[PDB]
């Protein structure tokens, strides 16, 4: 597939992270005892509660579709629907909100995930999500600075940052070791837990320039509009399509009054410099 | 940021925080938590929390952060009202705890408007009944006795007291020069005074107002506010058709109560009636009056910024929206469709800091280039894509840097909703300044937020983009409810009809294309003349600052209070203080 | 149960009717009639191309600056009005119907039955709908224009739940504005339907009751035998049956008051057999009683339609109506001791809506209410057709008459044949 | 424009159908689904029996003390039953139908298509007309006590505009609670309908987008041109035409995400040469137009339920859809550089209802959203059908389920063949 539009490293960065085929790094290995501590729905050890019966034991609707779409394992044993939720830095997060419904709805099968400024939250039945969860803190999408893991109380995705390059967490949910390496000393939802979980140093703000998925005119960004305007370039399109389909489905832009004349334009000027402060 | 610090969001970065604008690190637990001086309301209102306990028969608690969130873990922040030297404390932004805004709002609901021409024209064709500046002026002393609640008719009628109602009263104004010179000055407002404002010569606003008005005579009442808190806006038109119905009687030397007096009644109640709104489907039920059914054009219509700074169509859009972040936002969405702490930062995001000041000026500056520095030039032939896309990424691309680049803007503008709404309203600003016309704003609108997407990775929160995502489709759509003019779209427009962070911006459009159109108005003459009133209690000329005012308690124009009648209030104890 | 029908002139026009033949449920003709009734629309070419001339293209004291465009409406008449056609019609040969009026300042539009699958006001939409599309046709408007041509048409819809500042104007209104489930019939202004008939104030009452019983059945008020009382008002107030009314209305037209219309209708309802003695009191005053309640019912309603005629036509007036239904049911009762017009439900509606038509509260002349206002909805079908016929009486000495307020309704389905003549119609369907 | 019709199994049902064949205005299947859709009434006997005895006869948390009656409407419930039929029948042989269910504990009420002459809420109150009359002559109840009846049957109505409390329940809401004219069958609650059709998915969207076009129809959407766009829509999504919905689903329901369905849909556009290049861009990334839009939005509305069908399948729950529309709508626009389904439109209805499904501020789980519905409305038809699809799929892992909310439906509407199958029944006339 195509994936997005873009032509810089942080357009190849989406479709990488889109892209199943692409297997992405790993930059720690979090047990998933672990991981369950730190999402608490459940003490590991604890035996999956059950919503209903496992599909097996259980006569289905007579309905075409579940005939021919495989119920996820979670699915099959009438798990809890339960979540994972994560909070990305303005300042070069590895991965950004809408990236991660992208990335999450093309990767994995049977999964609920909602995108907003300041968290976005996956849900599925509940052992597909522990199962999610990990590879999602063990990967490069999470970076132990940049990225938290927030249920609750998420403010901070776009406050200053602190002297050591953390992002703000109302709950103290993480501590910070003389060497950089983040501990999480409470769950996601700031909960108490019976031991603390390590997840390690943060990335180099070179690295994180490297990996992330934003545009971002500022601290060595990638400017959109002067390193890749084919980015706007077709979003504008999209957006004009639209524009003439809501107006007459039917009708092509070389029909319309004033009509584009073409994607992308010829005279698009910039009011900031590279940077922005002025 | 803008050239200009009157207009751009640096007085207020720097005022706000220790650092510099553009830091990117600051400093967190450290303040104490609302020990800070941000946390100073929040340290009263613990104080205040005690003694309502001590009050109640089983002791339920009440204001308890510990119980909730404590607040502080981060710098709580102080905001400057837009166009302003005003600091304030956030909590004090909340509607709830800020007098001037809930009387802002009172203001709005409690008026109508009413024709007198058709009154005459019944008072003609039924009785022969001669109507003369002089009877038209008696008439109008009878109706400001009656129309707070005075009697004009029975014997052994109650009757209101005049404090409580002190801010009811009705005037009359028309685009009839010689009737208005004719009748008593003290019942009339009056078109060519508040009106003086031009472009290129005295007076023009006024010339706009008269024609379009004609020599028809219009009556503005104001019901009292105390009628507005105890009931709803349903009661307004209905109250006008009583008072007036009563003041024709005793003016017009009629029976008290003949036929005529019916067709008054629906003269008054539907013929030549001009309300606010009409009311709401029902699963949004609501009467007249109310916020859900008034147009974005009638909100700009009553602001005076157009009148006042008739060359400064930014002031008259930063001026609109500060009604409309509030009316909207906190009021509308924040209380009558949902409740609790609710959304005063969604809406105060609008009219603080001069960042969507900033913004919307500098959104301004760039559309006034791509026009060839003539302000709204862009239409007819001159108007196509190209060059909207042109303006439009142009200025997006501004609005989303200074977010980037003076981390201090994004820290205050914390939530992605208020950075999308304003981004998106600046774009709108660009397209508004260059063409003079509405509509394509929300070609603007559209593109900033999927260019705002596209470039941020975010957008706002889980629900915001409904409308965005519509908007362009919406843009110049004819279908059933699919499509309508801008100026006439509100919160019942189906896809505007759940959401903050977008109504404030489009009061600013709507209002914006049309002062760089040198219109006098956005929707209603009739609106834009009544609002012009010198006499309403809360200042539609000066919004801010008047915000400013009831934020640090030193607003002095609140209507509707009851010292005048009670011994006491509840939860506090009577008794002399030590 | 049978009748014998007459014409507004006393004229015999079908004889031994059967009661059910006059049925709302069942006569082709009142079916026509309703079907008429949410299906056609009246459209002032003239007035819209004001709008979008003026900018005046929203709600009342509203007009858009810079947005003014000249559009040729009724200059393209022709080809807007075709589109239209063309438009409504599902299949070749169907009931859709289009016609241009005074020059083609004028438009009537009747989209095809078909098009109304559950929801009547479907006669609205789809004639706004085509003709808002046609306009942006024919005078080819650019797509950064057509908003303004949706103002046009549908007003402020939707920001306002009503599009009546809209171009389409039907007979009937909004869902959302009748007062309850079945009350869509009743949602028309008696002085839309006085002008529909131009005045003649039989066919007015007629009209008036056809509707109105058509809605007391879909209100459910016609279930068992409830549904006979109901036909019988119809046949006998609406539909002139045996000439009872017009014999009223004939024999005291001359110096007749009010009064004498109520005891000519008594005893005719002696004579008639339908009610009798039931106790002699002290005083020499005779109770009767009816075996037939609903036949005297339909009886007494008669009377005070003949009342109203009488006594309006009287003063040339369409203001006393009100106080004549009250005393009409009130005369009745103190006459028989048996029970008035609805069973007091006639009475209750004449004494509302004596003071919303003579006080400051609201209502206004006869004229301004209709079967769904809260004034006058309170009798089950036999009390608004009075107000029609008081309109069509009335020699304009209201301000707010059919005259001023209807104009277009009068031009438009004033030539209709079963709005013009709805007993004739109905009559010829019971054969 | 023709169009094959395929059946839930992938198996063609029609082959060479014009377009127009399954139009709302055209389709006799259509046509008689959206009849008894307005016409068909469910009542639970047991119920309302022990509404009586109890003085439950009110609104929620309501008890009348002193008014309670033993009326045995069940065990009267044959002589119920027929006092109803025949108080609903209009003419013998006529479209009335009633029918006892569950040894009499529930029954199915449907007025004949005659009684609706305007208003379609008449299905409801004739419905309950009938029903007080019959139990009060049945059950020999006295003048006395015949208010309670009317509280059992009609709710809080007329105090409450709304009768919901009543005992009849319907498909459809009254009047008042749609949101605009022609929303009638917008006013459906997602669970009704996967209850009607007894929660198989693809009956359940095929039902839903049937209402929802027959809706657009009504709405005054479908005027001219736009009219072809819909039926495209309508034929493609919720109809299978050429197989193409059941085709991406079984292409990727064992190991495929909704991405992969997404990308799917794409390249058999390209291959069907439905899209095709515009322009390259510097990154080698193609930009794609469409000479018919219109068939393009019918494919891309396709994907988009085939993509909610295959991921909430995978997790057996109903919670997705929202989410799953956004990224359907999103993902097919960045892979191509066209517009998603209903340009942009059905994309807002997964933003409010993925708000509304996941906050404190109003809506619920998929199931309590309709097409009425404030928050998922703004699409023209294509977007209600999936949630349906959707809760259909949902293996009771909401509290708010069909199996809550909605079984006197399943039931009682269960049993309907129009329902049970309505794209046969709609292909079988489309022949
Ligand atoms: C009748 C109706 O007025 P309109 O006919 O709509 O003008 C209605 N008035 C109220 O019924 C007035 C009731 C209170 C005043 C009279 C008390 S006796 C209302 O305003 O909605
Ligand atoms: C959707 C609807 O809620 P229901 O689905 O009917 O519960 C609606 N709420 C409002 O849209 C909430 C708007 C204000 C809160 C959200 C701010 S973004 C209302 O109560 O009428
Ligand atoms: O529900 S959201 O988290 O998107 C925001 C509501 S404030
Ligand atoms: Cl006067």
């Amino acid at each position: 597939p195509q994936f997005t539009a873009g032509n810089s490293h942080v357009a190849q960065n989406r479709r990488n992270y889109m892209d199943p085929s692409y297997k992405l790094e790993k930059l720690r290995d979090i047990p998933e005892e672990d991981i369950v501590r730190l999402l608490a729905h459940r003490a590991p050890g604890e035996e999956y509660k059950s919503i209903h019966p496992p599909l097996e034991e259980m006569e289905e609707p007579d309905c075409a579709v579940r005939q021919i779409v495989k119920p996820t394992e979670g699915a099959a044993a009438g798990d809890r629907i339960r979540y994972v939720q994560y909070t990305d830095s303005m300042f070069f997060s590895p991965i950004t909100p809408y990236q991660r419904a992208w990335e999450a709805l093309n990767r994995y099968k049977g999964v609920d995930p909602g995108v907003l400024s300041g968290r976005t939250i996956i849900e599925a039945r509940e052992r597909d999500i522990e199962k999610i969860a990990k590879i999602e803190v063990d990967c490069e999408l999470y970076d132990t600075a940049r990225t938290g893991l927030r249920g609750r109380t998420v403010h901070g995705h776009a406050v200053r940052l602190d002297k050591d390059g953390m992002m703000f967490d109302a709950l103290r949910r993480w501590s910070r070791g003389a060497d950089g390496t983040v501990t999480y000393v409470k769950d996601m939802i700031g909960g108490a837990m019976d031991k603390e979980v390590t997840l390690g140093k943060p990335l180099s703000d070179a690295e994180l320039l490297k990996k992330t998925t934003m545009y971002r005119n500022a601290q060595g960004g990638v400017w959109q509009e002067a390193d890749d305007p084919e980015s706007m370039d077709v979003t504008a399109q999209i957006h004009w399509k639209r524009s003439v389909g809501g107006f007459q489905p039917w009708a092509k832009m070389k029909d319309i009054k004033g009509g584009k004349k073409d994607v992308g334009v010829k005279n698009l000027k910039l009011f900031t410099p590279r940077g922005g402060v002025e | 940021p803008y050239n200009d610090i009157q207009h751009n969001f640096l007085k207020a970065m720097s005022d706000k925080f220790a650092e510099k604008p553009e830091s990117t690190a600051t400093e967190f637990y450290t303040y104490g938590g609302i020990a800070q001086k941000g946390g100073m309301r929040k340290r009263e209102f613990i104080a205040e929390a005690s003694k309502i306990v001590d009050s109640r028969v089983n002791s339920t608690p009440a204001y308890n952060p510990d119980a909730g969130m404590p607040q502080g873990q981060r710098y709580l922040m102080p905001y400057m009202m837009n166009h302003t030297d005003i600091m304030v404390n956030a909590d004090d932004l909340h509607w709830i705890n800020n007098a001037a805004m809930q009387q802002a709002w009172d203001d709005m609901k409690r008026g109508i408007v009413l024709g007198l021409d058709d009154a005459h024209g019944l008072l003609e064709a039924r009785l022969g009944k001669e109507v003369t500046p002089d009877t038209i002026s008696n008439y109008m002393e009878v109706l400001n006795h009656a129309l707070p609640g005075g009697a004009v008719i029975q014997e052994h009628m109650v009757e209101t007291k005049p404090m409580l109602v002190n801010d009811s009263y009705a005037k009359i104004f028309s685009g009839d020069d010689d009737l208005v010179d004719s009748v008593d000055r003290r019942f009339i407002l009056d078109i060519n005074k508040e009106f003086a404002a031009g472009y290129d010569k005295p007076g023009e606003q006024a010339d706009q107002l008269k024609d379009a008005i004609g020599k028809k005579i219009w009556q503005i009442l104001w019901m009292p506010t105390v009628v507005a808190r105890q009931t709803d806006g349903g009661t307004m038109f209905r109250w006008v058709g009583m008072q007036v119905g009563m003041t024709m009687i005793n003016a017009y030397k009629l029976c008290a109560g003949e036929s005529v007096t019916g067709e008054f009644a629906y003269y008054a109640k539907h013929a030549a009636v001009v309300q606010l709104s009409n009311y709401m489907p029902v699963k949004r039920a609501r009467s007249h009056n109310e916020p859900g059914g008034m147009p974005l054009g009638i909100n700009a219509d009553s602001t005076r910024s157009p009148a006042l700074f008739p060359n400064d169509p930014i002031r008259a859009e930063l001026e609109s929206i500060a009604v409309a972040a509030m009316v909207y936002d906190q009021l509308w969405f924040g209380t009558y469709m949902s409740g609790g702490v609710g959304f005063t930062q969604y809406a105060s995001a609008t009219y603080t800091d001069n960042i969507l000041e900033d913004f919307c000026y500098k959104g301004c500056e760039i559309g006034l280039d791509y026009a060839g520095g003539k302000m709204a030039s862009i239409k007819g032939d001159k108007l196509n894509m190209d060059i909207l896309e042109e303006i439009i990424r142009a200025e997006n691309d501004y609005a989303l840097t200074q977010y980037e680049a003076y981390p201090t803007v994004a820290e205050s503008h914390f939530g992605g909703s208020v950075r999308a709404c304003c981004a998106a309203a600046g774009c709108g600003s660009a397209v508004a300044c260059a063409t003079g016309l509405a509509q394509p704003a929300l070609s603007a609108w559209s593109l900033s937020m999927l260019g705002h997407y596209e470039r941020v990775g975010r957008l706002g929160f889980f629900g915001y983009d409904l409308q965005d995502q519509c908007t362009a489709c919406g843009s110049y759509s004819y279908q059933s409810d699919e499509g309508m003019p801008f100026e006439m779209r509100g919160v019942n427009y189906p896809n505007y009809a759940m959401n903050v962070g977008h109504q404030s911006a489009y009061a600013g459009l709507v209002a914006g294309a049309h002062s760089a159109n040198h219109d006098a108005w956005v929707l209603s003459p009739l609106w834009k003349v009544a609002f012009s009133d010198r006499d309403l209690p809360f200042d539609r000329g000066y919004v801010t600052r008047e915000y400013g005012l009831g934020a640090n308690r030193e607003y002095t124009k609140v209507a509707g209070e009851r010292d005048l009648i009670i011994a006491g209030h509840y939860g506090r104890e009577p008794g002399a203080k030590l | 149960d049978e009748i014998d029908l007459y014409d507004d002139k006393g004229k015999k026009l079908a004889a031994g009717v059967p009661l059910q033949n006059i049925s709302p449920l069942k006569n082709a003709a009142i079916k026509k009639i309703v079907n008429l009734t949410i299906r056609t629309g009246a459209v002032d070419l003239a007035g819209l191309e004001k709008k979008f001339a003026t900018g005046a293209i929203a709600g009342r004291g509203m007009v858009i600056r810079g947005v003014n465009r000249n559009l040729p409406i009724v200059d393209k008449a022709k080809e807007i009005a075709k589109a239209v056609e063309d438009m409504l019609r599902v299949e070749s040969g169907d009931d859709t119907n289009v016609e241009l009026i005074a020059g083609g300042k004028r438009m009537m539009v009747q989209p095809p039955t078909a098009r109304i699958l559950s929801d009547y006001s479907v006669g609205l939409t789809a004639s706004m709908g085509a003709l808002t599309h046609a306009i942006i046709d024919v005078c080819n408007v650019s797509m950064w224009d057509a908003p303004y041509v949706h103002a046009g048409v549908w007003g402020m819809y939707p920001q306002n739940p009503d599009p009546g500042d809209g171009a389409v104007k039907m007979l009937v209104d909004i869902p959302m504005k009748n007062e309850g489930p079945g009350f869509t019939l009743r949602n028309i202004p008696v002085n839309h339907l006085a002008a529909t008939v131009r005045k003649r104030a039989m066919q007015g009452a007629g009209l008036t009751m056809i509707l109105e019983e058509a809605a007391q059945f879909e209100m459910g008020n016609c279930m068992g035998p409830h549904e006979r009382g109901h036909l019988l008002d119809l046949a006998y107030e609406g539909l002139n049956a045996n000439n009872l009314l017009y014999s009223l209305i004939k024999d005291n037209g001359q110096d007749g008051s009010l009064g004498d219309v109520i005891y000519a209708a008594v005893e005719k309802a002696k004579a008639d057999g339908v009610i009798k003695s039931l106790k002699k009191m002290p005083s020499g005053f005779t109770v009767y009683d009816a075996d037939d309640m609903q036949l005297w019912n339909a009886y007494a309603c008669t009377a005070m339609l003949a009342g109203v005629c009488v006594n309006c036509a009287s003063m040339r007036a369409g203001q006393p109506v009100p106080g004549n239904i009250m005393q009409a049911c009130c005369l009745i009762e103190r006459e028989t001791g048996l029970p008035g017009p609805d069973f007091g439900m006639a009475q209750g509606a004449s004494v509302s809506s004596s003071f919303f038509s003579h006080s400051i509260y609201g209502g206004g002349g006869p004229g301004v209410f209709y079967g769904n206002h809260i004034v006058t909805r309170h009798a089950k079908g036999q009390f608004i057709p009075c107000f029609c016929a008081a309109m069509c009486i009335d020699a304009d000495t209201m301000y707010f008459s059919p005259a001023r307020t209807s104009a277009l309704y009068g031009e438009v389905l004033g030539a209709i044949p079963e709005f013009a003549e709805p007993m004739r119609a109905v009559a010829e369907a019971a054969k």
